[PDB]
């Protein structure tokens, strides 16, 4: 949208905003938490036997040591 | 209109179909779906660095680009550019409000911005103009207080206040390009998708919503929490986030799904929560908390990985580096402190 | 500034311990432990009476300690005493305002009461002043409507009011003996408990309140509902009691558990529902709904063992004869209706 | 005051009145659902056989029609 | 070497990947997916005939497909074929053994099948006999009683032994066509699925298998039950079937899931399940347990919605007809009853 | 098709034939049971109305009357 | 018919009665109850020393009291005693079968045991008889291999055997002074309690039995597994015990509670447990795998905490010293490896 | 069956056996799994403190290290 100022809203200006917000989002393509937590552990599977914080960082590459 | 306004019960209605909607992808939780993952092995990490220069309880703090240089915001009225490596600080930048609630890096590393209770975001040059670092500009719309900011580059910042909205703006002319309302309460904090085309804001209204910044709309807005979110980190690959909240939990939302995969949280823990971050795989989900405590979440398993304690106060902060080497926390106590 | 954090952080904390506590005594919900239960089956009630005399949108009913004689209300401005069984019209009262949304029925016989917008309780005496009904008292004290009231005896009424208070009344005197407040939106509607030491209220904060009526103050309030609580109704033992909401649920809420015990709900039910009430048995829980249907489920199954479908509009208020040999449902179609 | 009273307090006193009734709240003894669950059934039970709703009513005996 | 121990090793890591793999679908029960579907209503099904003649316990009986007449089999060594309509009994044949396990009515009417202790499938010519009705053949085979039979056809038969197995039978020229081998344990009974094309039995190893007539070999094996399976019937869209046992549970299976969908049993039914059977339409799951009644299960919802409450001994047989008009219950009380 | 004599199956025989039979049924393709679950309710409920035994008959055509 | 399925009725009721008690028990389960409590991480033991000499598969092992002499026996029938400390046999003792399936070290280290095939149960003194150590007992009895042996003490020794029954043993006379019956399966393990007043074994019909040693009967019978219970320990405090099965899942069982507290198991784990034991503590539970490994379970939060890799083959064998500074490993490899 | 009776029963004298073996199981007082849990994670945790195999060991205590 643009900028708008909310001093210049009324009761009923929120409220209609409101109910065109819902009215979108009622049409959302909601995916199965299922998936979602499969395609995250896959990801995080990928990558945390790199993560210095997960894995440990050696006694020698610390910056800050 | 009339007695029965058909739009307040348009509204709850269609809360409702949502509601359903939700209900009927929440099949499992995440921790179901790793139980064949092991434990990530007791993280124990350590101070390597105790950054001492404030006098005063320390509110924000941000990382830079560079995974070593951070600035840090106080309530003495003191803006800090430490080097985390050295333990120097480049800069102290004194500040008119000594209430600050808020400080960001631009990605560039030429500034920093810092905004509180004075409602201002004020922009400032550190590198560009050698000498006496002063503010570049100082933002000025918002009609309460700045409760957070990030810089999209050094002309574009995105600020949420606790006046109900957060704005895009041209730093340049010191304009807003884009309100975005929709909250219902003082939005808290944000955060910026890593390809930066959407951030989400978390606020008192215990709501979190992402935002479209082209667009200037809000594509979608999360619900769980029973209270404030005080917190909210992207997740890595952008598909989800976490959150804080006084509540006590920690959540992990993804975007797709339309709503939280996991919660984390022990019956024990009854404080609140004042910040989270995700290590660079996502495996951990550190937040800080009002107990002077930060508990490390393996992400996967919803077990609490480790503790990072060492704070006389109140973790208001926290920070991952964006290499992944290091965290930073930092305190009511004055302190800041580097782990790994 | 003052210690305003600590304040809101503790009301938090508490929120938070509130909850574990009731977590951890949510071993189960009624259904499951109704499993040796048999169904009630597929009720099919038909309608009997359908009392035709106002002119205009009904919004209270109540029937009267006979199960014959009830009396109506519409924003006609008029309260109708229908004896249903020869379904005549023994009285038809004029009222001061039209938009009433509230009536009741002494237990003695001897008076009725309603009102709504005018922020005022008129009691009507009906048997001892034989010939024209006239308002005997004007109960003032609210600064918002009236919502709803309920008779101890002749000389006590207690009401809810949109001004966020209930209040008990002595009708002589009309003052108000007490107030109980503690809501945080329009109380929406009360049921008095059976021993009338307690009643229960819900409101648009989405809570239910449990007040002891002699002492004034607030025992217990019940969460889960995400929408204003339009109904409210007392279990004929004093230890449970029911809600509407415009969440599309029902809900069962038992005093010592202090926290529900089951949801009534279908995925395919979004609208709100006004009213709720209890068979005699306590087996069945008939809600009125927004969709201008009854719909009476199996309170031990859940099962929604029937529907009341007669209505071209919301059904707004229902009500159960003591002898719980029927039921009557008012709607906005003008017409009250009697079912068994 | 003297008897009704009318909410015109300030917003800190609002919220330690909130805290003091949940403080109030928070030490409930309470009962696990699951007995409040069966003491529901045994009093519905035991009454609901003969609950002229749930088992209809003769046509004779109907003070209806 | 290790030849055994790699064979029951093998054989034991390829049940638990079968165990897992089913666990990794089982995501719902049938009466959640149902929650929706209203209840059926109360089934009060009355006594429309008591069928007297046996003067011993019934064990067995078959509706002829055109839902009149019917055969029952009894310890004292009668097999009766009643008119249900006129309760007359149209034929009494004595057999050679009074220890009659199952009896069949051949889909033409023609013939009527029965062994027992005698591990005999003796067929009965009821039509072209011009007069008495005489045995045609006596199926020689099984090493252990005939616990059930069901025909194909004329020519065809499929029976199921305590020896083990089950077969199909050629029985124009009295042979085995083809021999079932799998279970453990004494096989108990048999169903045909709608196209004949497969069929299921259920045995005292607790499992029950599916088995492909012309191929001649298991296609799957069902498990869940604690005990032995006595009863078994195919549902009427052949993808599915449901079984009785000692465990006191009834459970549909479906053979797309390879795994039940649903169990039917309340905590207080302990005693053991003789027949089960599903009403046309599927909707109801009616099954005979030691403990004199008949028990109608909403298929659905998982609910009892019936009983059958008539015989003063163990039911042991029960059949709807295939109009559905009727339900006929075998009773070691020497009778059998029609009810609708 | 094929005929067996129990009797001519040793020990070893009948345990070569399980897993066998093991190892067909782990290659077998499940349905989600909700899958299974919808497609079932569907078919109940496109006839429980034309039920005798759920809707009930009319005397007059109750053949058992 | 027969007064036998009147017996068999009755079984069966007494078995889902059962059922249903312990059904209304199973309130939650041990990792719920844990979730407070902080994950071990990862457990990483390291192989310390490596006891060579077998010839042949080692089928298993026991170490004495004194936490350093161990004894084991392998199929090449040689019962060998080591000092774990410096790697050595203190003794070969060579036996004239080798077909060995257990052993047993005295608590004394007086005496040791060891049968299999040969269905007898040899104690050999190991001290009282200076050089030529020899079987000083042989007891003879079961009509089945000796699947497992604990001893008592110098005097007295409990065996399991395939026969189907375990026996107390008075080694003096040689005489079977106690049986114990009631497993309808080959008995494959037993484990006694700290007081050995007490004792549970684990046979091949899917059941662990508990019984009373001075009155020789079985006090409750588990069920849980589908499959044959390989292994068995007692826990620490002789309240629960642990069992290793062929259905891959190690399971913990509360005699109190008289069912288990908890499963430990992954979907993609099919290979059948052959050893179980605890950690001094408890909070580990440590299973050996037909895959040749070993996996340590946070028995407390149900995780994989680790695994002991290793053996060329499977482990058959695994026990944690008096002092819990060791686990000891058997394998079909012929090696045995100490791991600290 | 028991030591005064080695073996000798019927293949119906168990069943009488094997219900009265049940008769006297279906009565056995059983506590709450959560119960049992609480102490089993109560015994556990008052005893992780000192579990070797748990906080390992430094090598220099440890009983199976070098030679010195």
């Amino acid at each position: 949208a643009p900028v708008i100022n909310i001093e210049d809203l009324t009761e009923k200006d929120k409220l209609k905003m409101e109910v065109d917000q819902l009215k979108k989002e009622v049409t959302l393509e909601r995916m199965l938490v299922s998936k979602c937590c499969e395609e995250f552990r896959d990801y995080v599977e990928e990558r945390s036997g790199e993560d210095p914080l997960v894995k440990g960082i050696p006694e020698d590459k610390n910056p800050f040591k | 209109m009339s007695e029965l306004d058909q739009l307040r019960q348009e509204a709850e209605q269609l809360k409702n179909q949502i509601r359903d909607a939700r209900k009927a992808c929440a099949d499992a939780t995440l921790s179901q779906i790793t139980n064949n993952i092991d434990p990530v092995g007791r993280i124990q990490m350590r101070t390597r660095r105790t950054l001492r220069g404030h006098l005063a309880k320390i509110y924000a703090m941000h990382w830079g680009t560079d995974s070593r240089l951070l600035v840090s915001a106080s309530q003495d009225g003191k803006l800090i550019i430490w080097d985390s490596y050295t333990t120097n600080k480049v800069h102290a930048i004194p500040l008119r409000s000594s209430w600050v609630m808020t400080c960001a890096y631009a990605p560039s590393g030429n500034y920093v911005a810092c905004g509180g209770l004075d409602n201002i975001c004020s922009i400032y040059n550190l590198k560009t103009r050698e000498g006496n670092v002063r503010v570049s500009r100082e933002l000025a719309g918002h009609t309460g207080y700045l409760s957070c900011c990030r810089f999209l580059d050094d002309n574009q910042i995105v600020t949420s206040s606790g006046d109900t909205t957060c704005a895009l703006w041209d730093i340049e002319t010191g304009q807003q390009t884009t309100t975005f309302t929709g909250h219902t309460g003082d939005v808290m904090s944000l955060s910026l998708a890593p390809d930066t085309r959407l951030f989400v804001s978390g606020a008192c209204d215990a709501s979190a919503k992402l935002w479209d910044v082209r667009e200037g709309m809000c594509r979608q807005t999360f619900t769980g929490h029973e209270s404030d979110i005080n917190a909210i980190c992207f997740f890595p690959n952008g598909n989800a986030f976490a959150t804080g909240s006084d509540d006590a939990t920690c959540r992990l939302f993804d975007l797709r799904a339309d709503q939280e995969l996991m919660t984390y949280s022990h019956d024990n823990i009854i404080c609140g929560i004042t910040s989270v971050s995700f290590s660079k795989s996502g495996r951990l989900l550190l937040a800080g908390y009002d107990d002077f405590n930060c508990n490390v979440w393996d992400a996967l398993k919803a077990d609490r990985a480790g503790v990072l304690a060492g704070h006389d106060n109140r973790v208001s902060c926290l920070g991952v580096t964006d290499d992944g080497m290091a965290v930073a926390t930092g305190s009511w106590d004055s302190f800041l402190k580097i782990w790994n």
